[PDB]
């Protein structure tokens, strides 16, 4: 009855992989893509009830991803590749956006987990985790919502395991610190695969019994709104949370006056 | 496990709050919720004093009952901005438990003040460095069994306190141990999302 | 309830003669019927049957259920004050009275007006102050003849049997025999008249308006007479609901909790706009002009 | 039952308040008052 | 200063602080207990459920309480009179229950004008020319015990108006204003967004250059076939194993020390007492904080001497407790950062005071 989903969100900004591109190293968007099948093939093989979700994190928008070889997996891979062609063939960049819909991928993929858990009978329970691979920089105005996924999935229970491939995020350490996902980041993209099989393939359970390298640090600074400065003691509004490192009579966000006598 | 038997002191009960409650500050709400399950309280004393008094305390109580309405309960609620409700089943008992969850409006004489907290980090020592120097936390000092006595945590940024779990006051300094997705953890109050249009799939003449 | 007795009473014929019935959005009253005690004994109060142990037994665990379940205003009206004092004693010496006063706090008039004013002031204290109190008073007292209750305080009324009076009197007797030699009435008919006219009287006291909701039982079989139960009065006799009609202890019990639950929710008086509210464009409407129209009956 | 954009209790000091008397047997709620 | 001691030795560790307090010269009693420092309602049920216990082997258990009796006495003044008048020299009190048992005291088997005014109800009152006793002694008692129990519960023109005023009101017919509340409305919504995050060098890309890499992309990836053997590499392979294997850059760190066994109990113990007493002077003292008025002034004052006593009284002692086992923990660094940080505090708030000053 133990139905393990790893939905799988791939950061696919092009711009990132046109600049690895042209630094012309031995890790490609292609390798990436590759190893990405092969975890999830092996996720699939390592149980039937084992189900696999995979969805493209894009600029425009969130792409549903899904002869000696198996059926299933082969039929699995046709259509992933066919989609992140079609995807990425029609991907005109139109606009300036160019930090990722991370937030939006991870709301659509949380929604899918729900769907498939209503769709899955009470005779089974669904055991979910989220597998993310971060190659692009860090998104600064999707915070806020980003903070809206993380307790939703603490709400449900699903682990979120980074995986950081060149720019870090301190979002995606504090998100795995709250949900009880893997943070590490590859120190060689060409040797990703192993890394996603040794450390993100095996299960919390299989986790439990295995060795596993501790989880990073993480730090939980704050910013001054005024300055946007790291700060140890600050002021919280008690109107609108905004945090001042000096007192203020009144509130620049909230606009209410501290009516303070 | 519990003892049922008696009956229950509404007089008692809301004194004892109103006492713990006396000296919270002002920017703080103070809210009490009570479950009525008997029809009766006996009442050592009047008991719209101790009414009258709370309104002054500015303290907010809400009354769940279970078997029907009672005047003075009803009374209660009004008088004190609180709300009344009436149990219908469990469903109704876990919505009107929800409905409670949330925030209840601010009250026009609640005060704004510019409250001052503290944001420390898992101040975590290795034995590794010199300084691994472990100390009992005070949440776990005040336990019958062995306080956790570890290298590292979160120590308090005022008075250097330590403490091995969040959010938690500080008992010295009485600073406000809190951190970044605390607070944002409520943004949703802030930004609550309105509902949907609900369009028969007929009349929906888009995608499918 | 009856629209023709009147004239033949006053010797006179009204110009107009119309009942306007009763419209509730939300039901605000309960009339229920109990001729079955716990025991499945027939309840009656006929004075052949009112010395009877097992009527006073079956009365004094309705009582009882009612207080424990029940909120605070309790009223219950006898047929007589010899009997409602002899039906005390003997739940007195059963102690089943005793259980009563444990939930909640009772209060008996008696001749004495003061004693009856000292006692209606305990129980609105003791009603406004969240601790039950029953009154216990009888149909012909000063109680169901000005004494008005308000939504907290008629909350349960009860009655008795059917209040016939004690014929004993034949002052009484020679009117019966008057009326029948002069208008044609049966002593009978003009008796059960009378006795729900009291009836009545000491129940419709208990609702104040559309909010005003409470409770009402009959503890007696005899009111499942056709002739009987005719009598009520239309705003509350159409209300009666067959599926209430001789009821037992802990059926009513469990209307009751029904009913009050159901009628404590939070109402919205925006609901009664346009059904049993109207403002001054609904008022207006043709429609609705039609309706308050047939709302009426002229006999 | 969203209201308007209001303020709300950024800070609460919540007390509970539960009879422990002789009704919380009924079966109002299975299996009693107590433990539902 | 019995009860005090009698309190103290309900909490020995206390006791035991007090002493190590007070003895010490640390703080006096006076400044120890200066930061130191039940009703029933009537039930109408004592009576019926209270009954005198009679175990079976012929055992007359009052079970005499002090609630109860207190409960008669509001409920019945006359018992309290009784029991005034007879204990303990004309009577001895169990026989007085039991007298009270035997007779039939126990065995017993309007301000509002409107409506209340009954004798008043009536316009014409002329004359009348236009187990009985048993019942009606039990229903006065009844009703004289209900009064009774709601008398002891709470220990004019205008008030009829008034009266009137709240009868005919209808709540239907009249205002539902409940409008308290406070609408908010921030002005910039945009902090929220990039909250308590610093700022980051979230740098943007070049000019047209960056539309020429992505367009290099689009066709490298239009055209892509996967591949296997370009996957992993046993090179590969070995450096992941490496990196993953015990001792590596990933596997930080190892294995640690065992801290209990480092220290001993009593040591730990007795560092507890003092992080008791630390934290609770330092609470005080930041209780005093900010000092707001004059008199707070010399209560931290005060504080810091006391401060200064305990740590010179108790911790020297302590610190050399732990040096003479030489113990590698510097669980005496921590007392040390709390009482400097204090310190500290303190000296500075004394600086912007004389600043203010001049
Ligand atoms: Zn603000
Ligand atoms: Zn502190």
């Amino acid at each position: 009855d133990e139905l393990n989903l790893l939905v799988i969100v791939v950061d696919a900004n092009p711009i990132w992989w046109g600049k690895q591109a042209l630094k012309e190293s031995q890790f490609t968007l292609s390798k990436c893509i590759d190893a990405v099948m092969v975890l999830g093939n092996s996720h699939l093989f390592m149980n039937r009830s084992n189900k696999l979700a995979v969805i493209a994190s894009h600029i425009q928008e969130s792409r549903f991803l899904y002869d000696g070889k198996y059926e299933l997996l082969t039929s699995a891979n046709e259509v992933i590749v066919e989609e992140i062609k079609d995807l990425m063939t029609k991907s005109d960049i139109k606009g300036q956006h160019t930090e990722t819909l991370l937030a939006g991928s991870l709301a659509k993929a949380l929604c899918y987990i729900h769907r498939m858990n209503k769709e899955v009978k009470d005779n089974q329970e669904m055991k979910s985790r989220i597998l993310v691979i971060k190659a692009a920089e860090d998104s600064a105005l999707q915070y806020m919502n980003f903070m809206n996924v993380i307790f939703a999935a603490q709400k449900q229970n699903i682990l979120i395991d980074a995986c950081v491939l060149d720019s870090d995020s301190g979002l995606l350490q504090q998100a795995c610190d709250i949900t009880g996902g893997l943070y590490l980041k590859v120190p060689q993209m060409p040797s990703l695969l192993q890394y996603l099989l040794w450390v993100f393939l095996p299960d919390q359970d299989q986790r439990s019994q295995l060795i596993l390298p501790p989880p990073v640090h993480v730090d939980y600074r704050a910013a001054c709104f005024c300055h946007r400065n790291l700060i140890e003691i600050g002021y919280v509004c008690s109107v609108c949370l905004s945090i001042f490192c000096n007192f203020s009579p009144i509130c620049t966000t909230c606009e209410t006056a501290f009516k303070i006598s | 496990d519990m003892t049922c038997h008696g009956e229950p002191s509404l007089y008692n009960s809301l004194s004892i709050a109103m006492q713990t409650l006396k000296h919270m500050p002002g920017h703080t709400s103070r809210e009490v919720l009570i479950i009525f399950s008997s029809l009766t309280t006996c009442d050592p004393s009047n008991i719209y004093d101790l009414i009258k008094t709370l309104k002054a305390a500015k303290i907010r109580v809400s009354v769940i009952g279970l078997s029907a309405e009672v005047r003075v309960c009803t009374v209660l609620a009004r008088e004190t901005g609180g709300t009344y409700h009436v149990i219908l089943d469990e469903s109704h008992y876990k919505e009107l438990l929800t409905h409670h969850v949330s925030p209840p409006p601010a009250s026009s004489s609640s005060e704004c003040s510019l409250i001052r907290m503290g944001f420390p980090q898992h101040t975590i020592a290795s034995l590794s460095d010199q300084d691994a120097k472990p100390s009992f936390s005070m949440a776990h000092l005040d336990g019958n069994t062995e306080p956790g006595l570890t290298l590292g945590g979160y120590f308090c940024p005022q008075c250097r306190a330590k403490y091995c779990e969040l959010p938690v006051e500080c008992k010295i300094c009485g600073l406000t141990l809190v951190s970044a997705p605390h607070l944002a953890r409520s943004y949703h109050h802030l930004f609550p999302l309105d509902a949907f249009q609900e369009i028969p799939l007929e009349e929906y003449n888009g995608e499918r | 309830s009856p629209l023709d007795i009147y004239p033949k009473i006053l010797d006179f014929h009204p110009v107009t003669m119309a009942t306007f019935t009763m419209t509730l959005a939300r039901v605000c009253l309960c009339p229920m019927i109990i001729g079955r005690g716990n025991d499945q004994v027939a309840i009656s109060s006929k004075f052949e049957t009112r010395e009877d142990i097992a009527v006073i037994r079956n009365y004094g665990n309705l009582l009882l259920e009612m207080s424990a379940v029940v909120p605070d205003g309790i009223v219950a009206f006898f047929t007589s004050y010899q009997y409602m004092e002899s039906t005390v004693a003997s739940w007195y010496e059963q102690g089943i009275l005793e259980n009563i006063q444990r939930n909640k706090l009772l209060f008996i008039e008696t001749q004495d007006g003061a004693e009856t004013s000292v006692a209606l002031e305990k129980y609105q204290e003791a009603c406004e102050n969240g601790r039950g109190a029953i009154l216990l008073s009888v149909a012909r007292g000063k109680v169901s003849e000005g004494i008005d209750f308000v939504h907290h305080y008629g909350r349960a009324v009860i009655m008795f049997g059917v209040p016939y009076v004690y014929t004993q009197s034949r002052i009484l007797k020679a009117r019966l025999e008057y009326l029948r030699d002069q208008f044609q009435i049966r002593e009978n008919d003009f008796l059960t008249f009378d006795a729900m006219r009291h009836a009545a009287q000491c129940v419709g006291r208990a609702i104040r308006g559309k909010t005003d909701y409470g409770l009402m039982v009959f503890a007696d079989k005899r009111f499942a007479r056709g002739d009987k139960r005719g009598k009520l009065p239309r705003w509350i006799q159409e209300h009666l609901t067959d599926a209430n009609l001789n009821l037992t202890v802990d059926e009513g019990v469990q209307v009751a909790k029904y009913f009050l639950r159901q009628m404590a929710q939070p109402f919205h008086r925006e609901d009664q706009l346009g059904l049993s509210l109207l403002s001054l464009e609904q008022l207006e409407s043709e429609e609705t002009l039609k309706r308050i129209e047939q709302i009426a009956q002229q006999l | 039952e969203h209201h308007g954009q209001v303020r709300l209790g950024m800070m609460r000091h919540l007390y509970v308040v539960v009879d422990g008397s002789r009704t919380m047997e009924d079966q109002d709620l299975k299996p009693n008052r107590l433990t539902c | 200063l019995e009860e005090k001691n009698r309190m103290l030795q309900e909490d020995p560790v206390l006791f035991q602080l007090y002493k190590d307090l007070v003895v010490s010269q640390v703080i006096s009693a006076e400044e120890f207990w200066a930061n130191r420092l039940q009703d029933v309602g009537i039930s109408a049920a004592f009576l019926a459920d209270v009954r005198p216990q009679t175990d079976g082997c012929n055992g007359l258990r009052y079970n005499l309480t002090s609630d109860i009796i207190e409960s008669i006495f509001r409920t019945y003044p006359a018992v309290k009179m009784k029991y005034a008048e007879n204990v303990p020299h004309n009577m001895t009190e169990k026989e007085f229950w039991t007298r009270f048992f035997q007779s039939h005291y126990f065995h017993r088997d309007g301000v509002k004008n409107p409506l209340l005014d009954l004798t008043a109800l009536e316009d014409k009152p002329l004359d009348e020319g236009y187990k009985e006793n048993s019942n009606a002694a039990i229903i006065k008692r009844f009703n004289h015990h209900s009064a009774m129990v709601l008398a002891a519960g709470l220990r004019q023109p205008a008030v009829k108006r008034a009266k009137l005023q709240e009868s005919i009101e209808y709540e239907d017919l009249g205002k539902n204003n409940s409008v308290k509340t406070i609408a908010l409305n921030l002005k910039k919504s945009d902090r929220y967004y990039h909250g308590p995050t610093p700022i980051q060098s979230l740098q943007y890309a070049t000019s047209q250059d960056i539309i020429n890499s992505f367009q290099s992309i689009r066709q490298e990836m239009e055209a892509y076939t996967p591949k296997l053997t370009q996957v992993l590499s046993s090179s590969a392979a070995s450096s992941t194993i490496t990196a993953l294997s015990p001792g590596g850059a990933l596997m930080q760190g190892g294995t640690q020390q065992a801290i209990n066994q480092m220290v001993p109990n009593d040591i730990q113990s007795e560092l507890k007492h003092l992080y008791v007493a630390v934290g609770e002077l330092l609470r005080h003292f930041w209780s005093c904080f900010p000092v707001n008025t004059p008199f707070l002034e010399e209560k931290v004052v005060k504080m810091k001497s006391n401060l200064e006593r305990f740590q010179v009284t108790k911790l020297c002692p302590f610190q050399e407790k732990i040096r003479r086992q030489y113990l590698s923990t510097n669980l005496v660094s921590h007392i040390e950062e709390m009482l400097q940080t204090a310190y500290n505090k303190l000296h500075t708030w004394q600086s912007r005071r004389l600043m203010k000053k001049t």
